């Protein structure tokens, strides 16, 4: 695919992180700087549209919510701070700050939307926060405690499933989904969490990684019963987790490859099952799935080549 | 007839005249045939700049008000459209239009910043620049072969209205070494 | 005029330093990267902003690691410049000093980290 016209972020520091929202219309960017940076980038035409400064330390992670809640955004930092922005009118605002974690929080990721307006936050504390948002009053918060013994680094949301969508459930009561994510830790562990009875549960402790666990991303459901993670770490290693039966819960690593350096994180395509891997070399590769089951690299992206 | 039309219709140009630009990646690229400005719409353009000129000189209070209206930004647009490629007169009246602009005392300390920043002169070589690339090849290449000189005259025009504006001071560091030297 | 300095170096303990290294401001600039490594070291550490130095553990510690290069290129940009490099060899003595105790400090909190898995 032919490179279009060059972006400018007017930055002052290396963006962490990036995220186009729902539509492909918006970026927002984050960095060492503490800032997060939108840009309504529509139809070529680069466009910073807000400068959103309220964190104290580097920014980790930007996440947007479904676009049902209108424009919401949020940002974590090593401040120990995540923050809840929301555009009213074409105004960004903080609309929600939440300071419940003792250390630096790593990741953010908004559940599916049919859970509500979720959000779990994954800090270097070892502890996993829920924030929910109900519409009326103030965001409620489920900590889990000690999710992760050293730290938590990543955290990704499992499709929303509805249990046995074959069958006719009764046309006036709300799906009763099981709500699962996926964290990964300095303890070289990847952990799966379900929702019972309201309280958040360690489901499934899986273990590969030799060293920290960079990195975790839940494949999106495609329409197969077959669950899929991706998780990397420092090791080098990334792991494809599969579990065929949800019943069974027997999730099975295979390896997909071991960088000679670290691997940041992998983040799953939509409607391809590609795996999109950075690695500290530099480099962004991009595997898929053959018919035999075997992974391939099916590109090599370098700094430079644009 | 409005400030709207002028502006955008600037705009329009600066936007159309830089995506005729050729990548450096790609070899051979062809406009989809550069719509040099008709020659009745350089007229206008021309006409246009001469009457702001003409108000912004003689009117303090439209001066002012004219360069600080956030939609238009009458001196960023007008810089870039001098990064662009035109023929001569219209650099020469985009030039008189600046200087028109920069009979106001601190409007002119954020202008020298902006020339050293943009380069319109080549202040320092950079990757073996070495001669033309600015007012000099222009002078060279463009305005010997011709055998007129407007694009020289209205230089030397901004330069004097700079001057008696300042001699400005520390005009950048980092990249070359201060002075006032090369000009 | 030192009332603006003294009081965005704690409230912004580096931006600035950018601001620095961009004015042409290279003497300069390699003092406030000194003078933040010495408050690091538990030296000074009110005036920068910082808790902590080999206690509590480890948290946060931003290393301005892309301002230092910066000061390394504009230090081997001038060659000749006597001065200058007398200020590079002090200023890569005393990274050299801060790395040996950050590795030192990183193996004990290592060290810490460990015990215990015996709750």
């Amino acid at each position: 695919v032919s490179v279009i016209n060059t972006v400018d972020t007017s930055h002052e520091d290396m963006i962490h992180d990036a995220q186009m929202d729902y539509y492909g219309i918006r970026l927002a960017t984050c960095s060492s700087d503490r800032s997060v940076k939108i840009f309504d980038v529509k139809n070529g035409g680069q466009i910073l549209i807000a400068d959103l400064r309220g964190h104290d330390g580097p920014v980790w992670q930007v996440a947007w919510a479904h676009p049902m809640y209108g424009n919401i955004l949020a940002s974590c930092s090593y401040d120990r701070k995540v923050i809840i922005w929301k555009e009213e009118n074409g105004t960004w605002e903080k609309t929600y700050e939440y300071t419940g974690h003792d250390s630096s929080v790593n990741s953010v990721c908004w559940a599916p939307h049919d859970f509500g307006l979720v959000l779990a936050c994954g800090s270097s504390d070892g502890a996993i926060s829920i924030l929910t948002f109900t519409g009326d009053g103030p965001w409620e918060v489920k900590k889990i405690s000690n999710a992760h013994t050293i730290g938590c680094n990543a955290v990704s949301w499992a499709p929303s499933v509805i249990p046995g969508s074959l069958v006719d459930q009764p046309s006036s009561q709300k799906p009763n989904y099981i709500k699962r994510f996926v964290s990964g830790g300095c303890d070289n562990l990847v952990k799966i969490w379900r929702e019972e009875d309201g309280q958040w549960k360690e489901d499934q402790k899986l273990e590969a990684h030799s060293d920290w666990v960079r990195d975790v991303a839940w494949a999106p459901s495609i329409g197969l019963p077959t669950s899929t993670i991706a998780s990397c770490s420092q090791d080098g290693r990334v792991y494809i987790w599969t579990s065929d039966d949800a019943a069974t819960n027997c999730w099975t690593p295979k390896l997909l490859h071991k960088f000679n350096d670290v691997v940041w994180h992998v983040s799953w395509s939509i409607t391809a099952n590609i795996l999109a891997v950075s690695g500290g070399d530099n480099k962004v590769t991009l595997w898929k799935e053959s018919v035999d089951g075997q992974w391939a690299c099916i590109s090599d992206v370098n700094k430079g080549q644009g | 007839v409005s400030w709207d039309h002028f502006f955008h219709s600037l705009m329009l140009y600066h936007e159309h005249l830089r995506r005729d630009l050729p990548n450096t990646d790609n070899i051979h690229q062809r406009h989809p045939p550069l719509r040099g400005i008709t020659q009745r719409e350089l007229d206008g353009l021309i006409a246009c700049l001469q009457l702001t000129c003409t108000i912004i000189d003689w009117s303090e209070s439209a001066r002012l008000a004219l360069c600080e209206h956030a939609q238009w930004m009458p001196v960023v647009v007008i810089l870039g459209l001098l990064q662009c490629s035109i023929p001569p007169l219209l650099k020469a009246e985009l030039l008189k239009t600046l200087a028109a602009f920069g009979k106001s005392p601190e409007i002119a300390a954020s202008l020298w910043q902006s020339l050293e920043y943009t380069q319109i002169l080549q202040t320092v070589r950079a990757t073996g620049l070495r001669q033309g690339v600015g007012i000099e090849v222009e002078l060279n290449e463009i305005e010997s072969r011709c055998e007129e000189y407007p694009l020289t005259r209205a230089f030397c025009q901004l330069i004097s209205t700079l001057v008696e504006s300042s001699f400005p001071t520390n005009l950048g560091a980092g990249l070359r070494a201060p002075g006032f030297e090369p000009y | 005029p030192n009332w603006l300095i003294n009081r965005y170096k704690a409230m912004d303990a580096a931006e600035l330093l950018r601001l620095y290294l961009k004015y042409d401001l290279l003497e300069e600039a390699a003092e406030l990267v000194l003078e933040y490594v010495d408050a690091l070291l538990g030296k000074g550490h009110q005036y920068f902003g910082i808790q902590a130095p080999l206690s509590a553990t480890s948290q946060l510690v931003w290393f301005p690691y892309s301002a230092i290069d910066h000061l390394r290129q504009a230090l081997g940009e001038n060659e000749s410049n006597q001065h200058n490099q007398a200020i590079l060899s002090k200023l890569q003595r005393k990274m050299d000093e801060y790395f040996q105790k950050l590795k030192k400090a990183t193996d004990d909190y290592k060290k810490l980290v460990q015990k215990p898995l015996r709750a």
